[PDB]
């Protein structure tokens, strides 16, 4: 690896790479625009400049690699007269519109102009100014605040894949707007609002509402996703503003999905506020929360031992499963329900593993095949389709749909019907069994969508035989749940039993109310009337996520936590708390009672938990998990439909989404 | 422990955390000099409204609170003569990526 | 048949853990054979001791610690589980 | 000007080898400002000759600042600055403290800094031996806390209003 | 070393007992004589574990100056009935 | 107002006066189809 040396100091540089990277190996940082890692280079907006140890003119930092001892003085003058030079032609152009712009706050153009650019202005002409290029939803385009950066199409076309938007014209009057009226809508349309330099794209949701220095800026992570991206929620204080990706390596890396970037704002709306008993008529009507707490408390003793059933909603919630575990094993019997019809039977629980994707997904690039059965990537895991196409261009990696008519936007493999290619591949029957015999660390991927569809448990058994066929040639509200084996999490328990207790009816009252007419009372403990507040006696208000410090647990299996930001809207406690208090009313009073006491008892009943970045674990091992599951084997069928299929099926999930404004007028959007 | 030389009340010594990080750049910036040396955040408490004028009128003595540091260690070794709960989160640089403006001109 | 569930802890590296860890790759399959009934976790937990739970009905808890056992010895207290 | 520049630096010198016992360095800020470093122990023998002559006749302390700073071994960061009449000029030596180690009063010294010694106290946590008398100024009577102590709400723990229940503030 | 600095304390505690009723005298104080004593006795508890050398007499230190403030009668009826916090909601 | 109409094309619009008004700002007139409303000013102009 080459010595070079950065202005005086000796630096033993990596081999090749650009001078840019070389100071900022020592730190030093060189002004920049149209460079940025995690997207690609390129030779515009030369404000990059730097001058030579001897060569006599400058070189863009991002281009030429640091070899043979060379030496670069940053701080060099005529460097800096170079970057004068640059900034004042930038800034021949850009409107007057600081005030306005919703940029102004951090726009990288105004803090270059003051580091670099020479304070006198001496253009003294009329500066250019270009029409509007109404762009959906979200984005709110302005243009003539553009400076042709191409940067986001380097984004389009290399990471959202479309590539509907480009430059256009020649000279002055080039344009990266895109040519015809035609709205560009994408799931990774939201981070180009984060990606733009200026105040040229600017998210419409947002505008207006708030500037920069103001809104405090908490770290937490997503829970739209299981995926649990790392996030940076911006508050103007004691509200939430605006939300934006927290850059990190092993998940979301500076990026972020999009259904969550705008999830934020069906808090606003609709939301929990009292306690609601039905009343004598059957209205819901407010209560005090104290008679309400009280009222079930004694309501559900009389059916301790099973009858009372809890039901978690999909988006919830760690402490408050501990917590409600305890209130499960306190009484006699318990329905350990979750939502997904995730098949138990052979327990891929018990070993962890089976129900964690084994591989990191900061390994999926090294993986060398991609079997994706069942459901499209992109609308269950965006991330996840962004990390995937990252390795497309940076591997020419197979990857093959097992089985769907889905868009993704890269090249792959299509496949037929679920027993039969599965099976077969599993029998070696089909070809592409061979592939994934001489392929290196093969990955298979089998979507949550699968695990319901009638019969789940004959999918994963043809899938795990795949797995045991590689090894032998050789060379939310979920996966939290089996970390602590709440299985079977189905509500296939029933076997009817009275007095349910939602933590979030608004997903899964849209199945049935069976049990109803044999008990018509719910206790519903959300924060939206949607769905499950209508259909159930009691109501408990609760914390969104935002307030709560629960951790959520990477599908990875890393289980990484939220922290506080604007405090429960109205009445409403976070959630867990509510049953610490429960517990304590029925005299069952539980061993903690403070948030740490009971993250000691994440520190008993998993402890593996309490290890929010660990993924690592013994691992069961493949072949013992197969053997585990050897014993039962059943009855499959061909078909198999991700449950998304179309994008606009994909803005509407949990029921905070259909909250949301915006999410409406997207739905609204593509659909007209 | 200082806990008495302190006029602090007993209940922001106990009940609530200091959350020891190093920032994160804020990303609609390139910039990258914000993001260094490490800062002792606290947790964050309840803040209503004013019924008057709709003002964000508040309790908590201290969340406005915050400090900078230059190593993680005396931090926490800062927090402990306090006699404070903690929260220290991994210093998280990003990993050096390969560059080729050539690579893109493969074929 | 008070017991509801079952749990156990393992660290992956500390040397007391293998003779569980050893428990594991093979009397486990033989186990779940033999114990289709209530559930048995395990965890990777990387606590330097391994241990043992069990739920009952009334929420009381077998916390059954161990040091370096053999698995078989595991396997010992694992019949010393009953109803 | 370089000049005073100069004669600045020779004189840093001309005391760094006059009285190295404690010396730890003696930085010229580059617009006319010396400033050598005291061990905390040393502060008493230090000022002592600063006022004594060799040209150090530098009388009158202008201030005894407490700059703050959370990290460091030992937080509180003690400043002294001097003028000498004659040769008209002003220097300025300063020390380090633990926030439990009591520091001498350097009041004997300089003269005027019964003050001081008495405003440090209450804006610190940091006492001085051997002065005569530190108490609380620049504050309410109990109010307990040191305020600048770089963190502590500048809203504090505290307010007053009057009760007409028990008609007292 | 500890015990040294304790029986400075309890010297402290002296002072401060027997001061009190010329406390509740001069300031004409109506609160319960006893429930200054009491009050200072409690106040004696809520350091009733520091534990380190030092921090102990510095404690002492920062103990003196109150009676050296209701001896001198610095600070005011507002000020010492300051302790009491009577006008909280429980 | 009237909505103000100039054949040319781009237009300066400062808000009335110099120095006492909004930062000048040109309003571009690409698309006839609309109106050019000022940032600042809310005049529009075609
Ligand atoms: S954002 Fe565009 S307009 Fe607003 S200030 Fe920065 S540069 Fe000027
Ligand atoms: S779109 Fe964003 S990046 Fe492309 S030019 Fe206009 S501003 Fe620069
Ligand atoms: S990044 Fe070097 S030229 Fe713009």
């Amino acid at each position: 690896l080459i010595e070079v040396f950065v202005d005086g100091q000796s630096v033993m540089v990596e081999p090749g790479t650009t001078v840019l990277q070389a100071c900022e190996k020592v730190g030093m940082q060189i002004p920049r625009f149209c460079y940025h890692e995690r997207l690609s280079v390129a030779g515009n907006c030369r404000m990059c400049l730097v001058e030579i140890e001897k060569a006599p003119k400058v070189v863009a930092a991002c281009a030429m690699p640091v070899m043979k001892g060379w030496n670069i003085l940053t701080n060099s003058e005529k460097s800096k007269k170079a970057r004068e030079g640059v900034m004042e032609f930038l800034l021949a152009n850009h409107p007057l519109d600081c005030p306005i712009c919703d940029q102004g706050g951090e726009c990288d153009l105004q803090d270059q102009s003051m580091m670099f650019g020479s304070d006198r202005s001496r253009f003294l002409e009329g500066k250019r100014a270009v029409e509007d290029k109404n762009i959906g939803p979200l984005v709110k385009t302005i243009m003539t605040r553009c400076i042709q950066c191409t940067r986001c199409i380097r984004f389009a076309s290399e990471i959202a894949g479309v590539d509907d938007l480009g430059t256009t014209g020649r000279g002055n009057d080039m344009q990266v707007g895109t040519y015809i009226e035609k709205m560009f809508m994408s799931e990774l349309s939201g981070n180009i609002i984060d990606i733009c330099p200026v105040g040229a794209l600017t998210s419409k949701p947002y505008a207006f509402t708030a500037r920069p220095w103001e809104t405090r800026k908490t770290e937490s992570i997503d829970v739209m996703d299981a995926v649990g991206s790392n996030i940076v929620v911006s508050t103007r204080t004691g509200e939430v503003m605006r939300i934006l990706p927290r850059m990190h390596e092993d998940i979301n890396e500076e990026w972020i999905s999009d259904k969550t970037r705008f999830a934020y704002d069906g808090l606003k709306r609709q939301r929990l506020t009292q306690p609601m008993i039905r009343n004598e008529k059957g209205l819901l009507t407010y209560t005090t929360w104290e008679d309400a707490l009280s009222r079930v408390a004694g309501m559900l003793q009389s059916f301790q031992g099973n009858d009372v059933a809890a039901i978690a909603g999909g988006l919830v919630d760690a402490e408050a499963l501990v917590a409600l575990k305890d209130l499960l094993n306190r009484v006699d019997s318990d329905s350990l329900c979750t939502e997904e019809v995730f098949p138990t039977a052979g327990a891929g629980t018990d070993l962890r593993s089976n129900y964690l994707l084994n591989t990191t997904i900061a390994g999926v690039e090294e993986a060398d095949v991609i079997l994706l059965v069942g459901t499209n990537p992109r609308f269950e895991a965006p991330l996840f389709n962004a990390r995937i196409r990252k390795s497309w261009l940076h591997n020419d990696l197979k990857v093959a749909l097992i089985g769907s008519p889905v868009d993704l936007t890269y090249r792959y493999d299509h496949l037929g019907d679920s027993p039969k290619i599965l099976q077969d591949i599993a029998s070696g029957n089909h070809p592409f069994s061979q592939i994934l015999k001489e392929a290196k660390k093969p990955m298979v991927v089998l979507g949550s969508s699968a695990l319901q569809r009638s019969d789940g448990t004959a999918i994963l058994a043809a899938v795990s035989n795949i797995a045991q066929n590689i090894r032998l040639s050789s060379g939310a509200s979920q996966v939290a749940a089996l970390d602590l084996g709440y299985k079977p999490g189905v509500e296939a328990i029933r076997k009817n039993p009275p007095k349910v207790l939602f933590l979030l009816g608004a997903d899964g009252g849209c199945i049935t109310r069976q049990d109803l007419p044999k008990d018509c009372f719910i206790i519903y403990q959300g924060h939206h009337g949607d769905v499950g507040a209508p259909m159930a006696d009691v109501i408990l208000p609760g914390a969104a996520y935002t307030e709560k410090s629960a951790t959520y647990v990477n599908t990875e299996g890393r289980a990484q936590q939220t922290k506080v930001a604007v405090t429960p809207p109205g009445l409403a406690r976070e959630d867990w708390k509510i049953i610490r208090a429960l517990s304590e009313i029925a005299g069952m009073t539980l061993p903690y009672d403070t948030l740490d006491q009971v993250r000691s008892r994440l520190e008993e009943v998993s402890p593996n938990l309490v290890r929010y970045d660990d993924v690592e674990g013994a691992n069961y091992f493949q072949q013992a998990n197969e053997l585990s599951k050897l014993v039962n084997q059943q009855l499959l069928a061909d078909p198999l439909v991700p449950p998304q299929l179309t994008i606009k099926d994909f803005y509407m999930t949990d029921s905070i989404s259909r909250a949301s404004q915006t999410m409406a007028k997207c739905v609204k959007a593509v659909t007209e | 422990d200082i806990t008495t030389l302190t006029g602090v009340p007993e209940e922001h010594i106990k009940t609530r955390k200091v959350r020891i990080f190093v920032p994160a750049r804020n990303n609609m910036q390139s910039g990258v000099n914000n993001t260094k040396k490490w800062k002792m955040e606290f947790d964050t408490r309840e803040r209503w409204e004013n019924p008057l004028m709709g003002w964000s009128s508040t309790a908590d003595p201290l969340s406005n609170l915050v400090l900078t540091f230059s190593t993680k260690e005396d931090a926490v070794a800062f927090a402990e003569k306090n006699g404070w709960s903690f929260d220290v989160e991994e210093r998280k640089v990003p990993k050096p990526k390969s560059k080729s403006y050539g690579a893109n001109f493969s074929w | 048949l008070g017991l509801r569930e079952i749990r156990i802890h393992l660290c992956q590296r500390s040397p007391g853990s293998q003779g569980v860890r050893d428990f594991i790759e093979k009397r486990y399959v033989e186990l779940k054979k033999a114990n289709p009934d209530l559930p048995i976790l395990i965890r990777e937990c990387s606590d330097v001791q391994p241990k043992l739970w069990a739920r009952y009905a009334f929420g009381q808890e077998k916390n059954v610690s161990l040091n370096n056992f053999s698995a078989d010895q595991v396997t010992r207290t694992l019949e010393n589980v009953l109803s | 000007n370089d000049v005073v520049h100069k004669q600045l630096s020779a004189f840093g010198q001309y005391v760094a080898e006059i009285l190295p016992k404690y010396v730890q360095q003696v930085q010229v800020s580059c617009f006319n400002e010396l400033e050598i470093f005291i061990h905390p122990d040393g502060v008493i023998p230090v000022l002592t000759f600063l006022r004594d002559h060799t040209n150090a006749q530098f009388k009158s302390l202008a201030d005894l600042t407490a700059v703050d700073v959370p990290t460091r071994q030992n937080r509180f960061e003690i400043v002294y600055n001097l003028l000498s009449l004659r040769f008209n000029s002003r220097i300025r030596v300063k020390t380090y403290t633990d926030e439990l180690t009591p520091i001498e009063s350097s009041v004997t010294v300089y003269k005027a800094a019964n003050w001081y010694e008495r405003e440090i106290w209450d804006m610190f946590g940091v006492f001085f031996a051997n002065h005569p008398d530190l108490r609380r100024i620049l504050t309410d009577y109990g109010f307990e806390g040191h305020p600048f102590r770089k963190d502590f709400p500048l809203s504090g723990y505290v307010e007053l209003r009057y009760d007409d229940e028990v008609k007292r503030v | 070393d500890m015990n040294e600095a304790k029986r400075r304390v309890r010297e402290l505690y002296r002072a401060w007992y027997r001061e009190v009723p010329n406390t509740v005298h001069l300031f004409q104080l109506d609160i319960s004589v006893k429930q200054g004593r009491d009050k200072v006795r409690e106040m004696f508890m809520k350091n009733a574990h520091v534990t380190d050398p030092r921090v102990v007499d510095l404690l002492v230190i920062k103990g003196k100056m109150e009676l050296e403030e209701t001896i001198n009668v610095w600070k005011q009826r507002t000020h010492i009935m300051r302790f009491f916090h009577e006008t909280e909601a429980p | 107002q009237p909505v103000s109409e100039v054949g040319s094309r781009v237009i300066s619009c400062d808000g009335g006066g110099g120095a006492l008004g909004h930062p000048r700002v040109y309003i571009n007139l690409d698309k006839e189809t609309k109106t050019g409303t000022c940032g600042y000013c809310g005049l529009q102009f075609r």
